[PDB]
């Protein structure tokens, strides 16, 4: 609240509930002034949700519980972390609960947009995972 | 009758006015009026007290609305300078200050008094030849020093932490005991004008805490500001502040200081050493609790006549 | 923008226009305020525009000093400037009061509420800074 009172913020009030958000530029500023302090958060905030709830735990009662599928592999392919990249994504609990919660595109992106990231195994199993994705989206939603 | 030119006027102040947000007390209101009345054109001191943010300059804008009360009495002005807490040298800036307050055209020497005795004599001479029939209000008055050159037996009105000051001078003393609330209807009054919603309208929270508080515009105004962004739940603020206020924890308010001490400091540190330590002592008992004088013998290791004195 | 602006009705009110400098925050004022009518009868003794900026407590005096020197464009007061901020405000009071009165004084860039609490006297103000929240700390 404080932040949005200093123009450092965006407020989307969602009726009862506040939703923030930072205009295209506003973000990019960060973005360059910020170096390896964010490969530092990325890594840490991965501890520390495990230090209280499990990316699997995370149940969809929650506000959180999309913004983990939606971001954390996005946080850990920013670390350059490829083999908590690796653990994370190649899971079908992990597959199961995303596509559950936010849905299988997004998904399937990643595993493509992520196959420079991944080191050469991975990216082999990404691939499968590539086509395995190509089951479901019947069944799901 | 309100005169047209105090119509126009008060748009600008010559003191402050009341708020956006009140109810007036209708209780003090009344009887203030017709205690004014009582100096009859002669000599007095009038005192109102309280601290910054308690609604002290409130009271008087409510109260003081009857004109002919006082047109017969200052037809010259009414104004409001703020004094504050000062030492010997914050005097001798205020004394400069006020002769040039005095000149606002600067139709004489733009030069300042030297020293205090040369500046009561300045001020003396235009307040009889050119502000004849006027009153001039001392916001906050805290040391006696200062009313040590005010002290000449003249209409006075002043603001202060206790309305006991009018002891220290000479004429007739008249006091607010402000022995006047805010029930519930008056706090819901309050609440209507901040969020724009019917009493009626405002949910049962609303009503429960305006219960458990009893209705003190001084809660209900910061209530509302917090409830405004935060999503409407009495309970969070109320549990909280059950904990701990925010009497306690500074935040963020349009109230000049956010804790008690700020002010009360100036009146506790001016003692000594043993009634600073007992004026904290008094904590230890389970308030609300009105103590006869013996119980506090045994915690100060006073005499009764000790405890009386210093009580 | 206009039809807020008549929401004054001749009240006190603190109105805030946010923006960097060079982002176009003047630029919005410059085609929004076209109508002269909106504010023909809220200030007939005219709007100066005052650049103040980013100061401190000794900042905030020189400027005090020379807002005084701006009421007086033909020196027909002493040219003696304010000595402190107490008698700063009386003078610049009794030049508004009588010399200026019913006129706009715009504040540009204001970032510390220290000199805002110099200003907070519930009045018809328009200031610019970085946040228009700025009207929250202000009474009006
Ligand atoms: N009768 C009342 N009805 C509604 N609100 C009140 C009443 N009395 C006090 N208040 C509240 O208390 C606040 C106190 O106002 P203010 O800040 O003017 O107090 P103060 O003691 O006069 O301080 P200062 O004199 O320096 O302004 C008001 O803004 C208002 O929120
Ligand atoms: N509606 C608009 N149409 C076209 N150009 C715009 C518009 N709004 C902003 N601009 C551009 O942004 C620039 C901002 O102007 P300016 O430098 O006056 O901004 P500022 O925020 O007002 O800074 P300062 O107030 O110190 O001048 C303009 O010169 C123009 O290039």
């Amino acid at each position: 609240q404080e932040f949005v009172n200093k123009s450092l913020l965006f407020c989307d009030r969602n009726g009862k509930s506040f939703r923030y958000y930072l205009h295209d530029l506003q973000v990019d500023f960060l973005t360059e002034k910020n170096c390896s302090q964010l490969q530092d958060l990325h890594k840490k905030i991965i501890t520390q949700f495990q230090r209280y709830h499990q990316p699997h735990t995370l149940s969809p009662d929650q506000e959180d519980c999309m913004y983990w599928y939606n971001f954390l592999a996005y946080h850990m392919a920013s670390a350059k972390m490829h083999k908590e990249l690796c653990a994370l994504m190649f899971s079908l609990d992990w597959i199961k609960a995303k596509t559950e919660l936010v849905g299988p595109a997004h998904l399937i992106h990643e595993f493509v947009e992520y196959r420079h990231i991944l080191d050469e195994k991975d990216c082999a199993v990404s691939e499968n995972f590539q086509e395995f994705l190509s089951l479901n989206g019947h069944l799901l939603g | 009758g309100i005169t047209s030119y105090v119509r126009t006027v008060l748009c600008e102040g010559g003191v402050p006015q009341r708020p956006v947000v009140f109810v007036t007390r209708k209780k003090l209101v009344n009887a203030i009026q017709q205690k004014l009345s009582k100096l009859k054109g002669e000599p007095g001191w009038v005192t109102i007290h309280g601290m910054a943010g308690c609604g002290k300059s409130v009271l008087a804008a409510e109260a003081v609305r009857d004109h002919s009360l006082l047109e017969g009495c200052f037809p010259g002005g009414v104004h409001w300078v703020s004094v504050g807490k000062q030492d010997k040298s914050g005097l001798l800036m205020k004394l400069q200050n006020l002769c040039t307050r005095l000149d606002q055209d600067e139709s004489f020497s733009q030069r300042l008094p030297l020293n205090i005795e040369e500046a009561k004599d300045r001020l003396r001479i235009l307040m009889l030849r050119k502000h004849p029939r006027s009153l001039l209000i001392l916001d906050d008055v805290w040391d006696s020093w200062v009313l040590k050159a005010f002290d000449s037996q003249c209409q006075i009105l002043l603001t202060t932490r206790d309305k006991s000051v009018t002891d220290s001078v000479m004429g007739p003393k008249y006091v607010v005991p402000v022995e006047s609330s805010l029930g519930k209807e008056k706090g819901l009054e309050i609440l209507s004008l901040f969020v724009n919603m019917k009493k009626a309208d405002l949910p049962e929270q609303a009503h429960s805490i305006i219960k458990e508080c009893k209705g003190s515009p001084l809660v209900v105004s910061l209530i509302g500001a917090l409830l405004r962004d935060f999503p409407n739940r009495w309970e969070y603020y109320l549990k909280q502040l059950q904990n701990k206020q925010f009497k306690r924890i500074r935040k963020s308010s349009s109230y000049d200081y956010e804790a008690l001490d700020e002010a009360m400091s100036i009146s506790v540190e001016m003692l000594r050493e043993d009634i600073k330590d007992y004026y904290t002592d008094l904590s230890i008992l389970q308030k609300d609790v009105k103590v006869p004088t013996k119980v506090l013998c045994i915690l100060w290791d006073m005499e009764t006549e000790e405890v009386e004195d210093i009580l």
